[PDB]
């Protein structure tokens, strides 16, 4: 099995700037190398192959050298359409073997997440479930962490994580978290808070309410 | 130099058997190989095996020997991937590839989960209703399969603000949910109308945000 | 591309 690392694992970038993205071989893969990219749920398309030859359709603005263990892609300067990750593919022997990809993102100003707490719906209350959700919303760079506090104890499982892709527009990301708990544990306890952790503060951001109406 | 193009999006039951198919379409399908190639969230990208359609050799990841069987047919330049006991674990996107080509990938979703609507719950914000300039209203769509819910806010017409947060499955049931920013002064004098409908099941949902108390 | 192996 032969060893491709490639880095970096992700980089923060602005459209026009040249980037480049490395593999390294844990031995001589004697050229024999692709280069791939993946946008969100799409298949793969090849850029270059052989380690230099370009794929008939592909951009001038992708390049690639290399020999012996170290191999390289370059882009001349960033387009919107080449956001997404990036794999390289040794196939000298087998085993194939991959990279672990490389993700490409807009670098922009540091924006703190917008967080909203939604108590349960009495829809939701009425068949024995309670799910008690929080938005964190519109944020950079997409680094964030979040814990559930139920009556000022930690909370574990039962959270469930969801996180939009890099917004088109404006570049900054969204994710939901929702508590799911039964109506019997919801109505057992009285005050239920959100806490996101990210760069742009020391102290967490906080969220609450209390459930005999705040 | 054309193209491979493979089968459909596979639902199967655990323990079951699956063959995929990747056909190869304008070039020379006696001369190249053809590997196939595993893809998940937890594991990354994986080489299960390869084809040489004109020699009909093969060789396989030492991972999925016992598990895999690769045979392809002259006649009609095809060739085939047989995943046998199935479990959750091969759950995921597989490819076809030429190495330079790709196919579009078969999603397999190992499940034993039946068709069920989902359930859908109006997200109102918490009383007391802040008193900034806008405000977020939600709406949470639980325990669905299979996969493919659409979701819309006013039905379409409402468009800007809004967020939709790829599904994920728990207590293996899908669960989506969504969010949108609208002003002050919006609602709750217009009304907001959270549009799910799950193809499926056939399931037509229209909710409406009231204001909670 | 490379095809024997």
């Amino acid at each position: 099995d032969i060893k491709m690392t490639q880095s970096p694992s992700s980089m923060y970038t602005s459209l026009g700037e040249r980037v480049t993205i490395t593999c390294k071989a844990s031995q001589d893969i004697n050229s024999f190398l692709t280069w791939f990219l993946q946008k969100p749920g799409k298949s793969p398309k090849t850029l270059i192959y052989r380690a230099n030859r370009l794929m008939i359709g592909v951009p001038s603005r992708f390049s690639g050298s290399g020999s012996g263990q170290t191999y390289s892609l370059t882009i001349s300067s960033l387009e919107y359409e080449d956001m997404g990750i990036y794999y390289c593919l040794q196939y000298d022997d087998f085993p194939l073997t991959f990279g672990a990809g490389t993700k490409l993102d807009l670098k922009r100003a540091d924006a703190a997440p917008t967080v909203s707490i939604f108590p349960p719906s009495s829809e939701q209350l009425t068949s024995g479930g309670a799910s008690v959700v929080c938005f964190l919303n519109n944020f950079y760079p997409k680094e964030i962490n979040v814990k559930w506090k139920i009556d000022g104890s930690e909370r574990q499982n039962g959270v469930l994580d969801s996180w939009t892709e890099q917004d088109s527009k404006d570049s900054t990301y969204s994710m939901s978290s929702t508590l799911t708990l039964t109506k019997d544990e919801y109505e057992r306890h009285n005050s239920y808070t959100c806490e996101a952790t990210h760069k742009t503060s020391t102290s967490p951001i906080v969220k609450s309410f209390n459930r005999n109406e705040c | 130099q054309d193209q491979l193009q493979q089968s459909g999006a596979e639902l199967v039951r655990p323990g079951a058997s699956v063959k995929l198919s990747c056909k190869a379409l304008g070039y020379i399908f006696t001369d190249y190989e053809i590997h196939w190639v595993k893809q998940t969230p937890v594991h990354g990208l994986e080489w299960i095996g390869g084809i040489h359609p004109g020699s009909s050799g093969t060789a396989y990841n030492q991972k999925f020997k016992g598990k895999a069987t690769l045979t392809a047919d002259k006649s009609s330049t095809t060739a085939f991937m047989e995943l046998s006991s199935l479990t959750s674990e091969d759950s995921a996107v597989y490819y076809c590839t030429r190495k330079d080509y790709w196919g579009q990938g078969t999603l397999v979703t190992v499940s034993a989960a039946k068709t069920t609507a989902p359930s859908v719950y109006p997200l109102v914000p918490v009383c007391g209703g802040t008193t900034g300039s806008s405000v977020t209203l939600g709406c949470l769509v639980k325990g669905y399969f299979p996969e493919p819910v659409t979701l819309t806010w006013n039905s379409g017409s409402l468009s800007s603000g809004v967020h939709t947060f790829p599904a994920l499955l728990q207590s293996g049931l899908y669960t989506l949910s969504s969010s949108v920013t609208v002003t002050s002064n919006t609602w709750p004098s217009q009304t907001i109308t959270c549009n799910v409908a799950h193809p499926a099941s056939s399931t037509k949902v229209d909710k409406k945000i009231e204001p909670r108390v | 591309l490379k095809g024997p192996l």
